[PDB]
């Protein structure tokens, strides 16, 4: 409990900051420092900026500044640029007990021009180059789906709401919703497999899937490619979770290891197992190297 | 035949029945003043068959301020009025019989050669005359229509006598209403609901037929009176003795014939039925008609009008109005005001009013000859006194003639408003109709004409159209396709040829701000907006707030039509006019459940643009991003997923080749259209299937589709393959002849061609009324395999030549009916509806909403274009608040109502202080001046204090983000870094709200100024 105190207390200096992702030559034409997804709609946007576009904004920032969640278990960052506050990057660390768990993920935030009027972009980066569709929600291209945001069919109540819906609740949404323990049971239709052996039996699949990919690109490449705007925050959250991390890649090598003898499953299991005990041999190598923040 | 290509905006509007009764008309118009001129223009332009103008003075140096068509050349040689213009007039319409007359008319002149005429209209004649030709034209058998107008100064009089008995055949130009039943009681009377969600719009009194009602099968094809007893229910009359209801009903509307009564002439002077105009004086008409009766017994009594400033003879027509009040029925008390300004500007003639008398005027002469519209009954008088009002009491000389062309104006509206008239600058957006219409509107008026200041701007992009021709009066056959900015212009000198115009091709959008920067806007005085989309009108209204310049605004859609009038510190601005946009069909019902022909045509719609539009440029996308297709090949064996790779494979591989390919690809394509999309929607639910709550789901709104079997001998068919297969071959630029379109060739070419066999797939059919188009469906791996198979065979059979990777694409050409888009979408959307036992459309209705052509009459423009220049006088010459009246007409019915526009709305900020959407902080610094300073001074000028600053989309400055709060001592040089270009920069501001936790509450724009 010590080590979740030192965490509470550590990492929420670390929760909300700015980076200087923009920059503009002698014209203004603009140049990017790091990273991004939506370059051509940056470029492309004009300067007839409404002001509610900039005060909700600026409200949206006092509410951030002031009640992001934070705890060992999930945790949302949030960094944003020195001078424009439409660009965004938010980086949030997945629930424990979940296929996601201990994961960092990096997302690309973009504000609209008639925002708040509609829901804001994001999009996700931790695909690994679109290699893998880490949620039926999120697709391996980084799309994100929500009934908030739009992108995600719902009832109108669920939907974006220009006079209440907030950037909190959407950030709240998309840890109660996609970083769940049972994501594949997201897809339409396999909703309702939930509780039969063969839908058991195919989101352990899926979950294996995610633990593997969520290994080699939420954690490794994350330690080993950190993202400048999330480079301390990255480094001092894997050394003070380190042995957690350690044991649960354990503990997600022995469960994987007990579907290993299924015929239908079994060999993508296998697979999953061997990967996945690469990975965390270069994980475990990784954090022996990793220095003390 | 009707001209289609001429006259489909004004068909839109009045209808093949009317318009063939105006091809057997004969109108007989007396009097070519200004109000004469224009009522003929108006009616030669709509398109009656024979129109008679007649005169019989001679030509004036005072009528050239007030007729458009007339040259000094007409003056020297003295000619008539109407033979001088009778040659100009023609040129409006070929198919118009114009012709001229000059025939005496007086007391003893025989009246009998009018019955030849179906309407009659008077305008610049004298009142005992006026009596004897309409108690002559109520006599007939039957009736001749009589309509007098006339305008004397700022002051205007308009008259219908249509007959003892008219019969409209139509009260509203408003479509019929469909409302959908949800239940219906046996009771006496029968109590019907409608469906919840939907008003009942209706009222009690009408009629209403039914359909498709089960239980009380009875009530299929009879017709009932209907009294309302709820914006949602209603009753039908005793229905105890029908069956018992069960679901389902569809009751629509029935235009039943309106009689409407009229009176003589010479008893409506007594008593007359007055449109009111202003409900904040609904007694004004009345008094406007005892003064007009007055200064018609003066005209009986002297033989000549009042003269300006003469007090006697003022004081002779008061006395006239005091005797005359007294005989009315309701003895009102004489208006002194109105009675003065009438004798005071008794010689004048206001063009603008002019102009929107005679549009109202033609327009109750077309209700003459149809009947499609509910006419005027019967009096309508039009004021102008707001311009001269405010005037306070000028002296006579200012409106004495001098000799110019302008002494009718002068006469009106003083000599010093028609100088400052002269030196305006007016930057007129849009040159449509309105455009048109106002720019003769400027020529009559004189604005811009001096030498020292005056300058006319107007632009506009688009060229000339024949479709053009029927309300653009300013453009000739032999101006098509030409600019339209340029035509006007070189025409408009013509009218006036001291006038000083700039013509622009520039469509007015941010792109194009640097020509219109703003100085540009400073150098304008007016700005006035003929625009046809909303877009346009919101970026115009923000560039006029920002730089602080008035802006007029009109609009006509068909009968209906309103004027906007915005003037800074005074008035709100249109962008705060948030009415709610055009509702969305839901995309469930659109796709799936169609319940209209509405929705039957918008889907052949989007489908015509996905087949020929969307589709062809994804593929000529797709095949230049990737060079060949065996790189693609290459690529996607080796696991790589190409945007939409699969869907332009399989547009590759069903890519015909010759024109049997193309009709035999038409033919599949009307089956799955039109047969297996109905198998599989009743797969997936049956005729019989029942929702959780036991009610059958095949209900209104929902309707079961009904398969359709092909056959090339019934006309819609052969339509719809013909189409499909020229669409198709010019996109794939297969060429064609016409004989290939033959039935006998097409039904050669489909013998050989097997129809494949319907199977039922199981995709998820959206059912819900809110839910949106989804996004691409993941593709399987069967799919792929498919995809690499066909495209494998097509590099085989060398189908991957360039040629075979491009296609053209085709746009949604409307107005040409040759080129097939809109019989392919009426082809189309006939048959969907012949799926789902829907009432099919024709031609016309699928162009006029396919097409969003919005309906358009002559009349109407001419009206608002009148209403407009008329407020840009109030404008120039800076009226009070008071004076401005915003406006809104509809013709049909016939309404006008005049209002004062919105006053300005101030926002409290904080302690008592308040701005307005005109207003504008200013702060003037230098080099040295810091971000700490701004905050210090505009907290010292306006006693508050900022709490964030912002540059455009850039923060400048909010305390909550860390480390900001150093960038107070930074100098505004530095932290802005701005162009050396501007002296200046603006930002946006918000102040603390009393509440904490409150958003920031915002505040008005603040430009800062980098040097003093
Ligand atoms: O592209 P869309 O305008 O949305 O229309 C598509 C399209 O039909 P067309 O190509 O004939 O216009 C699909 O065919 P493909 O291009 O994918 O081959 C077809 O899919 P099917 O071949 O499976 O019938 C689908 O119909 P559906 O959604 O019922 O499967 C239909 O959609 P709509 O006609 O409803 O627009
Ligand atoms: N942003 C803009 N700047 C300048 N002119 C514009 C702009 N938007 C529209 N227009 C002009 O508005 C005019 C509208 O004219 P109008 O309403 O009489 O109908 P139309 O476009 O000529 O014909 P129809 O609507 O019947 O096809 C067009 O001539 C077009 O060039």
């Amino acid at each position: 409990k010590s080590l979740e105190e030192k965490y509470v207390a550590v990492m929420k200096k670390l929760q909300f900051d700015t980076f200087e992702m923009v920059s503009e030559d002698e014209d203004g034409k603009l140049g990017f420092k790091v990273n991004y997804h939506y370059m051509s709609q940056v470029k492309n946007a004009n300067d007839a900026n409404s002001a509610a576009r900039a005060r909700r904004l600026a409200q949206e920032a006092v509410t951030l500044s002031t009640s992001l969640p934070l705890s060992s278990s999930s945790s949302v960052f949030v960094r944003c640029d020195e001078e424009r506050l439409d660009i965004m990057k938010v980086l949030i660390t997945g629930p424990a007990d979940t296929p996601y768990a201990n994961g960092c993920f990096e997302f690309d935030v973009y504000f609209p021009q008639d925002y708040p009027s509609s829901p804001p972009l994001v999009n996700l980066e931790t695909t690994g180059g679109h290699s893998v569709r880490f949620n039926p929600n999120l697709y391996n291209d980084g799309k994100v789906c929500l009934s908030i945001l739009n992108t995600w069919h719902g009832r109108p109540e669920e939907k974006w709401n220009p006079q209440t819906s907030s950037f909190l609740q959407v950030l709240v949404s998309v840890q109660s919703l996609i970083l769940v323990a049972e994501p594949y049971f997201n897809e339409p239709g396999y909703e309702r497999s939930r509780g039969t052996p063969s839908g058991t039996q195919s989101s352990r699949e899926y979950d294996g899937n995610i633990r593997q990919a969520t290994v080699k690109w939420a954690m490794l490449e994350q330690i080993r490619n950190p993202s400048p705007c999330f480079k301390e925050v990255i480094h001092k959250h894997f050394y003070l979770k380190r042995v957690e991390i350690m044991a649960q890649c354990e503990e997600w090598i022995a469960d994987i290891q007990q579907y290993s003898s299924d015929k239908r499953v079994g060999r993508t299991m296998s697979h999953h197992a061997a990967a996945l005990k690469r990975h965390t041999a270069q994980l475990r190598e990784e954090l022996l190297k990793l220095p003390c923040p | 035949e009707i001209d289609d290509a001429l006259y489909s905006r004004q068909r839109y509007v009045l209808g093949d029945t009317a318009m063939q009764k105006m091809a057997k008309s004969h109108v007989f118009l007396s009097g070519m003043g200004g109000l004469g001129l224009e009522i003929a223009k108006n009616l030669v332009l709509a398109g009656i068959k024979a129109v008679t103008i007649h005169d019989t003075e001679k030509c004036q140096a005072w009528d050239l301020g007030t007729n458009f068509f007339l040259s000094e050349d007409d003056v020297v040689n003295k000619r008539n009025r109407a033979e001088a213009v009778l040659k100009h007039i023609a040129e409006l319409n070929p198919y118009v019989h114009v012709t001229s007359s000059s025939v005496p008319f007086n007391e003893t002149t025989d009246l009998s050669f009018l019955d030849k005429y179906q309407c009659v209209v008077l305008t610049e004649m004298k009142l005992p005359l006026q009596k004897k030709i309409n108690d002559f034209c109520r006599s007939q058998c039957p009736p001749i229509k009589f309509i007098s107008a006339d305008v004397h100064g700022i002051w205007s009089r308009l008259f219908c006598d249509f007959g003892d008995e008219f019969e409209v055949l139509d009260t509203t130009g408003e479509e019929p209403k469909e409302i959908f039943i949800s239940n219906i009681t046996q009771a006496n009377p029968g109590i019907v609901t409608c469906l919840e969600n939907h008003p009942h719009k209706l009222e009690t009194g009408q009629f209403l037929t039914f359909r498709e009602i089960n239980g009380m099968t009875g009530l299929n094809g009879s017709i009932q009176q209907i009294t309302v007893i709820s914006p949602f229910s209603f009753s039908i009359g005793d229905t105890t003795e029908l069956e018992p209801y069960l679901h389902g009903g569809i009751a629509v509307q029935v235009k039943t014939p309106k009689t409407v009564f009229f009176e003589s002439l010479e008893r409506q002077l007594k008593h007359p039925k007055c449109l009111i105009v202003d409900f904040s004086n609904p007694e004004a008409p009345l008094e406007i008609h005892t003064a007009m009766l007055a200064l018609d017994q003066f005209q009986e009594k002297y033989s000549r009008k009042p003269n300006v400033g003469c007090q006697q003879d003022s004081e002779e027509l008061l006395k006239l109005a005091t005797s005359i009040s007294e005989t009315l029925e309701e003895k009102p008390d004489v208006n002194a005001d109105i009675v003065h300004w009438l004798s005071w500007t008794a010689q004048g003639f206001l063009s603008p009013l002019a102009a929107a008398v005679g549009g109202v005027a033609s327009q109750e002469v077309l209700k003459a000859v149809t009947g499609k519209f509910s006419p005027l009954c019967q009096w309508l008088y039009l004021e102008a006194a707001d311009i001269v009002e405010s005037l306070g009491k000028p002296e006579c000389e200012e409106f004495l003639p001098r000799g110019d062309r302008y002494d009718a104006l002068r006469a009106c509206i003083g000599d010093t408003l028609c100088q400052k008239l002269q030196n305006l600058n007016i930057f007129l957006v849009g040159c449509g109709a309105i455009g048109c219409e106002m720019l003769k509107n400027f020529a009559l008026l004189g604005v811009g004409t001096s030498k020292e200041k005056g300058m006319i701007t107007v632009t506009d992009p688009d060229l000339i159209e024949k479709s053009n021709l029927n309300r653009q009066f300013l453009f000739r056959p032999h101006h098509i396709q030409k600019p339209k900015s340029y035509t006007a212009a070189d025409a408009t000198l013509k009218i006036n040829s001291q006038i000083k115009i700039d013509a622009h091709l520039n469509k007015v959008c941010p792109t194009t701000e640097t020509i219109y920067n703003d100085e540009f806007y400073t150098k304008q005085d007016v700005i006035i907006t003929a625009l046809d989309n909303v877009e346009a009108r919101r970026y115009v209204d923000s560039r006029c707030l920002a730089n602080l310049r008035p802006l007029l605004d009109s609009g006509t859609m068909g009968t209906k039509g309103h004027t906007e009038v915005i003037v800074p510190h005074l008035t709100e601005s249109y962008n705060s006019h948030r009415d709610p946009p055009e509702e969305e069909i839901p995309f469930s019902t659109l796709k799936s459940f169609p319940a209209a022909i509405e929705h039957t045509i918008q889907w052949a719609r989007d489908k015509f643009e996905s087949s020929f539009s969307h589709k062809p440029s994804l593929f000529n996308k797709f095949w230049q991003t990737y060079s060949s297709a065996e790189e693609v090949l290459q690529k996607i064996q080796s696991g790589h997923s190409l945007e939409g790779c699969f869907q332009v494979i399989k547009l590759l591989s069903r890519r015909p080749r010759n024109w049997s390919q193309c009709v035999e690809l038409a033919r599949l394509k009307f089956e799955k259209y039109f047969n297996h999309k109905a198998l599989q929607l009743l797969h997936c639910f049956p005729l019989d299937i029942r929702l959780k709550d036991g009610s059958l789901f095949w209900q209104s709104p929902k309707r079961p589709p009904s398969p359709i079997k092909f056959d090339l001998n019934e006309p819609l068919h052969l339509s719809f393959l013909q189409n499909a297969a020229k669409l198709y071959a010019t996109v794939y630029c297969i060429p064609f002849a016409e004989e290939d379109l033959s039935a006998d060739a097409l039904l050669n070419i489909l013998s050989e061609v097997k129809i494949q066999e319907f199977k039922p797939s199981n995709k998820v059919v959206q059912t819900d009324e809110t839910a949106r188009k989804p996004d691409h469906v993941p593709i399987s791996s069967e799919d792929e395999r498919n995809a690499i198979f066909q495209l494998e065979k097509a590099i085989l059979s060398n189908e991957a030549t360039k040629s075979d990777l491009q296609m053209a694409v085709l746009s949604f050409e409307k107005d040409d009916d040759h080129n097939g888009h809109i019989d392919f979408i009426t082809a189309a959307s006939n048959l969907r509806a012949k799926m789902y036992s829907i009432e099919p459309a024709d031609r016309f209705k699928t162009k006029r909403i396919a097409g969003k052509i919005i309906p358009a009459i002559a009349t109407t423009t001419a009206t608002v274009s009148g209403l407009v220049a008329l407020e840009m006088i109030k404008v120039t010459g800076g009226y009070p608040f008071e004076a401005y009246k915003n406006c809104f007409l509809n013709l049909a019915i016939p309404i006008v109502v005049f209002t004062e526009t919105t006053e300005v709305r101030k926002t409290k900020i904080r302690n008592g202080i308040s701005f307005t959407i005109w207003d504008r902080w200013t702060v003037h610094g230098k080099e040295d001046f810091t971000l700490l300073d701004f905050i210090n001074a505009v907290k010292e000028k306006y006693g508050i204090e900022p709490t964030m600053v912002v540059q455009g989309v850039k923060m400048l400055y909010v305390p909550v983000m860390p480390g900001h709060a150093k960038r107070l001592k930074l100098t505004m040089h530095k932290l802005v870094k701005p162009t050396t270009e501007k002296k200046y920069v603006d930002l946006t501001v918000s102040f603390a709200p009393d509440i904490d936790g409150d958003e920031d509450l915002p505040g008005p724009p603040v430009r800062y100024y980098f040097s003093h």
